[PDB]
RNA sequence: CGUCGUCAGCUCGUGCCGUGAGGUGUUGGGUUAAGUCCCGCAACGAGCGCAACCCCCGCCGUUAGUUGCCAGCGGUUCGGCCGGGCACUCUAACGGGACUGCCCGCGAAAGCGGGAGGAAGGAGGGGACGACGUCUGGUCAGCAUGGCCCUUACGGCCUGGGCGACACACGUGCUACAAUGCCCACUACAAAGCGAUGCCACCCGGCAACGGGGAGCUAAUCGCAAAAAGGUGGGCCCAGUUCGGAUUGGGGUCUGCAACCCGACCCCAUGAAGCCGGAAUCGCUAGUAAUCGCGGAUCAGCCAUGCCGCGGUGAAUACG
């Protein structure tokens, strides 16, 4: 039972490298709570296109933070093997507890 | 409906300068750039020249003036 | 952004209040977003260049 | 409407009399989109048409709408020199739109202190040939026919 | 006076970001000012090498920095001393202490950032604007590409009246998302003023 | 035994479980006329039944969350219509005309810039 | 209405709380 | 970057016509939201543009269960509270589906009218996207840059004032003039967002602003939080009023070194004009207008009634 949370800006750099920390746990541990979605935290920036006046133009910019869960029931010491240090995501950050 | 709180403010440039003029007399004239300082008892009688952003105005101080800020007697804008 | 004014960077402003933000890239005072340190203009330019990670053109 | 012919909207029949015409009137009474408050009003007033009349409110309502419908109205049209008020038939749909718009209008001109009363009395007074609305309808009809001299501007 | 930056308009598809590292509302503005100071001194040095781009990746106190150039033998130095003083600028700047790489460009004539940088230099040396442009397009259009286009601003030839010279071939469907159109803007500080140079290269569709 | 059709409207989701019985409808616990009432509209949500001629045959446990009551009133119009389909599918041939099966796509249009409310544009003088 | 500082709507609109619009 | 203008356009290559500028093509008939497509044609094709490829919203399926449910069984301080389970809602990722395919009619064709099936048709609804060019358009006070000018000052630091001045005039808006209303109480349905010297549960003092204490929260797990209009009950009874909250007096809270000039906020008192606005004039074609409240950016605080967003309720009318 290890709480897992995967955050990122890319919906593939997570959704994908979130199965590596599941398959590499399907055969070395429990069944895992699979990969759990979780709502996104979209931060918007609305700015004026032109550098001077013309305040009715704007153009929008969002920076959405996607989230993932997982959760490996049964703190399998045999799963900690495949995992530990074997992945490929560069634009990701992990937060995990027991 | 004015306010300040529980710790009335006054700039110490004169807070003590003024009280010192009491330690040995009263003196004549004063020059401040703190129109933001409240007026307190020990100032009455004195004559302070507050700056109106351009000059130092001779502001005589009376009992019925305590509590007010000095700026309130040194008008900044010149009109008609 | 006059130079003698980019003096802002002063951990010693004398009074936390006088501590105003400026554009990290241009010195622009107004419209300086906090999540980027950039101003409203720079933010759009760079986002266009792709240098602002995650930052994308939002439409809905 | 430059391109099409603009089809007409269909309205969900009344949640009571199961009549569309009623909903139309309800919407004219509506204001700021408060359709609930709007609906109430027509209903309370709808009740007040009884215990004042042994007749069904709907029959009263539907016949008021009828006496307020204008069969002729005068429309403008410049013909070199100025504008000539040209009389002409009123389409079956505008008649209805006008009739209802007028009722709510006259109704709200009444002195009765509360809404439902006003719609109620205007409904009634209208049903028997009198009231603000019918007046309007007759001023209009009188306008047309008072300009028979410009009838040859058909259109 | 319109048109979305062809890159920014595609960041989602047929085009990935330069700096691709994650951060939080407290780090982000910091891990950013950095990349800028990076590309900052990075670009004022590797100029002659001809840098068509500068990627960046992070995981924690680690930074990729896959510098894309066409003349690597300029970032290497005498057998390999350049890359030394350089990775010295890295740690002395970003105390994060991180790697560094180099990626050669397979034909610096399919990377607008250069095609444009080229014309810019030619212009800065008093070349013939309408000719350079005319050629550059031909060069780009010659080594592959399904279309291309170059655009120089005004003061063309120290002219007192600013103008704008054209030139473009093949296709350059700026309105198509699945375009994949590299874009590069080259400046051009000259004696009389400044000239902007944009370059568009259409490298296949889907 | 049981029947269940979802149903949505203007961002409102309604769970509608029809179960043979009297016909007393529940909504988030409260009685039908307890979650509504005061809303001349409501009565329409149960129109699906009236059409097929149900009412006296089905009871109904309903869940409702998201948006506003008149919206919910409509999502429920689908539940009681979709669930009423699982029961007898020969009913679809009676709700098609009435359109109770049609989801209402009509939704709030995005607030655009330069404008005050998506379409309502600011006013100008020109003098 | 929304302009009356001493009313419910007055406080809602002005986004504040107080005697006339208690924080529950 | 604004602008005609999301307008249906602007061109090219070769051929053909013309001494030539140029023309044909791009004209014409049909059709379309469209130089959209069809047919015709000394033209045959092509580029920029239109459309499509992207995002959101409608229906469905797959994959996944610290968010949902007696759907379903058992416990219940009867709160999804606990066991429990992922059917449902939902969350976010992939994919399905609409093409005039499908049926009758008109048609040379494109396509037009109508129906059936379907959650949805015929561009389903809303965005991103805006050609060759125009206006010596806007910005050298965002930034960049040629020339020009100042270099004990046209540079620099600071304290204070000013940008907040007021006989007047205009624009954009806010709140209204009220009974389809205002007030008080009670009771109910939302979406999108933000939160570490941050949002602040709950508790105590205060009429209150707020102060003291303090749980939880790296935040589908806690907080901002109340949604408001609505529903129910009571009050007011047509009055410049229980309409309307300007102005002014007094007391006080709070941020900040400091609120005179010049902050917001609470409470008492005051309680203005305004009875729906001349000539004239603006927006909007559907979930739109109208109406109701909610969040955020900037930010110590705030002069936001502004701006960029969210959802509730929900019209009229378009002959032409
Ligand atoms: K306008
Ligand atoms: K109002
Ligand atoms: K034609
Ligand atoms: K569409
Ligand atoms: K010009
Ligand atoms: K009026
Ligand atoms: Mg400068
Ligand atoms: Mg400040
Ligand atoms: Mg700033
Ligand atoms: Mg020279
Ligand atoms: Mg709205
Ligand atoms: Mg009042
Ligand atoms: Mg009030
Ligand atoms: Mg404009
Ligand atoms: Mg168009
Ligand atoms: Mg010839
Ligand atoms: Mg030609
Ligand atoms: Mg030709
Ligand atoms: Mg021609
Ligand atoms: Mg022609
Ligand atoms: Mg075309
Ligand atoms: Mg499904
Ligand atoms: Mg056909
Ligand atoms: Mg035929
Ligand atoms: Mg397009
Ligand atoms: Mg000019
Ligand atoms: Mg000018
Ligand atoms: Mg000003
Ligand atoms: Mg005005
Ligand atoms: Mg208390
Ligand atoms: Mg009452
Ligand atoms: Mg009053
Ligand atoms: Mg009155
Ligand atoms: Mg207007
Ligand atoms: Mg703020
Ligand atoms: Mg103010
Ligand atoms: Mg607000
Ligand atoms: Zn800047």
């Amino acid at each position: 039972k290890i709480r897992i949370k995967l955050r990122g800006f890319d919906h593939k750099t997570l959704d994908a490298s979130a199965q590596k920390i599941v398959e590499a746990a399907r055969r070395s541990g429990a069944q895992v709570s699979g990969p759990i979605p979780l709502p996104t935290r979209v931060r918007r920036f609305t700015v004026i296109r032109g550098p001077f006046k013309h305040k009715d133009s704007r153009e929008h910019f969002e920076l959405r933070t996607h989230n993932r869960l997982v959760d490996i029931i049964n703190p399998n010491r045999k799963t900690i093997e495949q995992l530990m240090t074997l992945d490929l995501p560069t634009g990701v950050e992990i937060e995990i507890k027991t | 409906p004015r306010s300040l709180k529980k710790g009335v403010f006054v700039d110490d440039h004169l807070l003590e300068k003024v009280l010192e003029l009491n330690a040995k007399g009263e003196k004549r004239l004063i020059k401040t750039w703190s129109r933001r300082s409240t007026i307190v008892p020990e100032m009455v009688g004195h004559t302070i020249a507050v700056y109106n952003g351009k000059q130092h105005v001779p502001v005589y101080i009376t009992e019925n003036m305590v509590g007010h800020k000095l700026g309130e007697f040194a008008p900044t804008r010149t009109y008609r | 952004a006059r130079k003698a004014l980019i003096e802002k960077a002063k951990r010693t402003p004398k009074f936390k209040v006088r501590a105003y933000t400026r554009c990290v890239r241009c010195g622009r005072a107004r419209s300086v977003y906090r999540f980027f340190g950039l101003c409203r203009i720079c933010l759009r330019e760079l986002a266009h260049k792709g240098q602002l990670p995650g930052v994308r053109k939002a439409s809905w | 409407a430059r391109r099409r012919r603009a089809e007409v909207r269909q309205l969900q029949p009344d949640l009571v009399y199961g009549d569309v015409l009623v909903t139309a009137f309800i919407n004219k009474i509506m204001r700021d989109g408060k359709k609930n408050l709007a609906a109430r009003i027509f209903y309370d007033a709808c009740k007040i048409i009884q215990e004042k009349t042994g007749q069904e409110p709907l029959k009263v309502f539907k016949q008021a709408v009828e006496n307020v419908k204008p069969r002729m109205e005068v429309r403008s049209r410049r013909v070199g020199g100025a504008n000539y008020q040209v009389p002409m038939e009123v389409s079956p749909r505008r008649q209805q739109s006008l009739a209802l718009r007028w009722l709510v209008q006259a109704a709200n001109q009444r002195p009765e202190r509360r809404a439902a009363v006003r719609i109620a009395h205007e409904l009634m007074d209208a049903a028997e040939g009198k009231g603000g609305a019918v007046k309007k309808k007759e001023d209009v009809e009188r306008m047309a026919e008072a300009n028979r001299a410009y009838a040859h501007y058909r259109w | 006076g319109n048109k979305i930056h062809p890159i920014g308009f595609r960041l989602g598809i047929t085009r990935d970001w330069e700096s691709r590292w994650y951060a939080g509302k407290k780090q982000y503005r910091h891990l950013l000012l950095e990349d800028q100071r990076i590309r900052g001194l990075l670009e004022k040095e590797l100029y002659s090498a001809g840098l068509a781009r500068v990627d960046i990746e992070r995981a924690a106190d680690n930074v990729a920095v896959t510098v894309h150039v066409a003349k690597p033998g300029v970032v290497i130095g005498r057998g390999g001393e350049r890359i030394r003083v350089l990775r010295e600028e890295l740690a002395k700047l970003t105390g994060k202490n991180v790697a560094l790489n180099v990626q050669e460009v397979q034909n610096p004539n399919l990377s607008a950032p250069l095609v444009a940088q080229r014309v810019a230099e030619q212009i800065e040396r008093r070349f013939a604007v309408r000719r350079a442009i005319k050629q550059a397009v031909q060069r780009v259009m010659e080594s592959g590409a399904k279309g291309a286009k170059v655009i120089v601003s005004g003061r063309i030839g120290g002219a007192e009246q600013a103008r704008t010279e054209w030139a473009a071939q093949g296709r350059v469907p700026l309105h198509t998302l699945r375009a994949n159109i590299d874009y590069g803007f080259a400046l051009a500080r000259t004696t009389y003023g400044v000239l902007g140079v944009k370059a568009y290269i259409f490298l296949g569709e889907v | 035994e049981q029947y269940y059709g979802t149903g949505r409207r203007k961002e409102a989701v309604a769970r509608v479980f029809l179960r043979p019985g009297n016909g007393k409808v529940t909504v988030n616990g409260q009685d039908f006329n307890e979650y509504f009432q005061g809303l001349v509209r409501a009565v329409a949500a149960l129109e699906p039944l009236r059409a097929v001629d149900a009412l006296g045959r089905f009871d109904a446990y309903i869940t409702v969350r998201g948006g506003g009551k008149s919206g919910q009133i409509d999502a429920i119009k689908l539940g009681i219509a979709r669930a009423l389909v699982q029961y007898n599918p020969d009913y679809r041939a009676k709700l098609k005309p009435l359109g109770f099966l049609t989801r209402d796509a009509r939704v709030v249009e995005r607030k655009k810039y330069g404008k005050h409310k998506a379409r309502r544009a600011p006013q100008y003088s020109k003098r | 209405g929304k302009g009356d500082r001493r009313t419910r709507r007055g406080k809602i609109w002005r986004g504040t709380y107080g005697k006339y619009r208690p924080r529950k």
